[PDB]
């Protein structure tokens, strides 16, 4: 059952990431964006304190936000939406990313 | 005997400044994050292929 769908999906996935090179860049980025969030959470646990809560959140949310924007890009890039082309779906991504980076550099103070 | 004698002194009691972690631990974690960024930047250029083929001309 599950142990079979596992190989099936792994096959499909690696096939796609090899066929299209760019769909690996985003994936690598997303993987590391997880790690950084985990590192921050581990810090919060290792010290059992979250004194700069503004700072902690500004550092965790920039990762969550970048992850979700990358996934929106990967979905708009694997199968384009009706009125948005691959280009416009990269410029929109850039604008949203820049806005996120600003509000996050304003939150940490 | 109200308000006829010297009065006991009052002194405000303040709170405590929140404890900041010792700089060694913070330095260790900063190093971990820097190593993670480097590992990403090299995973792109090594295991993954960021081809840099189509540089505009
Ligand atoms: C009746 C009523 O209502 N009332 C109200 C009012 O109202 C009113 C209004 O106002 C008016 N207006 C005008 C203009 O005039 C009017 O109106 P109107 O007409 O109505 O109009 P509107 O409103 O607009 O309309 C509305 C609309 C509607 C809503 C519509 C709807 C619709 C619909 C459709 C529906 C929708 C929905 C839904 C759901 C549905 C949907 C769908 C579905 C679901 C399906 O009129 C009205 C009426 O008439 O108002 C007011 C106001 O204004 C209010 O009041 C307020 O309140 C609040 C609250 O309260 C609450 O809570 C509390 C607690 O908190 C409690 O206590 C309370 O209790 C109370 O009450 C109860 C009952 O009554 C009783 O029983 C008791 O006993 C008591 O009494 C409650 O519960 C409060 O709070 C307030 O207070 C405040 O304020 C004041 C001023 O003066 C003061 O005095 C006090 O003290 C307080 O304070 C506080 O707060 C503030 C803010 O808020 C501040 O400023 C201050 O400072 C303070 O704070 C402090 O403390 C606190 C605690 O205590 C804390 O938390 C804080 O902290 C924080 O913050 C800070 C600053 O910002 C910071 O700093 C911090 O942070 C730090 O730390 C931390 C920890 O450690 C850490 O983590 C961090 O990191 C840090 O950071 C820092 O540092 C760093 C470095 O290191 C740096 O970097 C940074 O930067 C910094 O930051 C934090 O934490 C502090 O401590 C008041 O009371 C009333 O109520
Ligand atoms: C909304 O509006 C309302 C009203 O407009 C605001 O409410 C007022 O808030 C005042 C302060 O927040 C409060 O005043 C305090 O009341 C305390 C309790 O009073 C009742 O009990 C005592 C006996 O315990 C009775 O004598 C009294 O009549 C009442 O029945 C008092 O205990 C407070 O006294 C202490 O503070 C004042 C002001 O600093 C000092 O003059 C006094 O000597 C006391 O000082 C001790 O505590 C301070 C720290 O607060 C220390 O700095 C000081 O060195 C003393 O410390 C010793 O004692 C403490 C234990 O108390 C001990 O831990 C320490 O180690 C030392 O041994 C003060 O009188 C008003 O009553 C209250 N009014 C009403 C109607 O509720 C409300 O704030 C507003 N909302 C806001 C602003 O958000």
């Amino acid at each position: 059952d599950f142990q079979e769908t596992f190989k099936t999906s792994k096959r499909a996935y690696f096939a796609q990431i090899e066929k299209y090179p760019k769909l690996k860049l985003i994936d690598t980025f997303c993987f590391f964006l997880v790690l950084l969030g985990v590192i921050q959470c581990t810090f919060i646990i290792l010290i059992r304190d979250n004194f700069p809560f503004n700072a902690f959140l500004a550092g965790f949310i920039i990762c969550v936000g970048q992850f979700v924007l990358l996934m929106s890009l990967r979905l708009q890039l694997c199968n384009s939406f009706p009125g948005i082309s691959k280009n416009r779906a990269f410029a929109e991504f850039i604008v949203a990313s820049l806005i996120l980076h600003f509000v996050c550099l304003h939150f940490i103070n | 005997v109200d308000k006829f004698g010297i009065k006991p002194e009052i002194h405000h009691i303040f709170h405590a400044e929140p404890k900041r972690v010792a700089k060694p631990i913070a330095v260790i974690f900063v190093l971990i994050i820097f190593i993670t960024i480097l590992s990403l930047i090299v995973t792109w250029l090594n295991s993954c292929a960021a081809a840099f083929n189509n540089i505009p001309t």
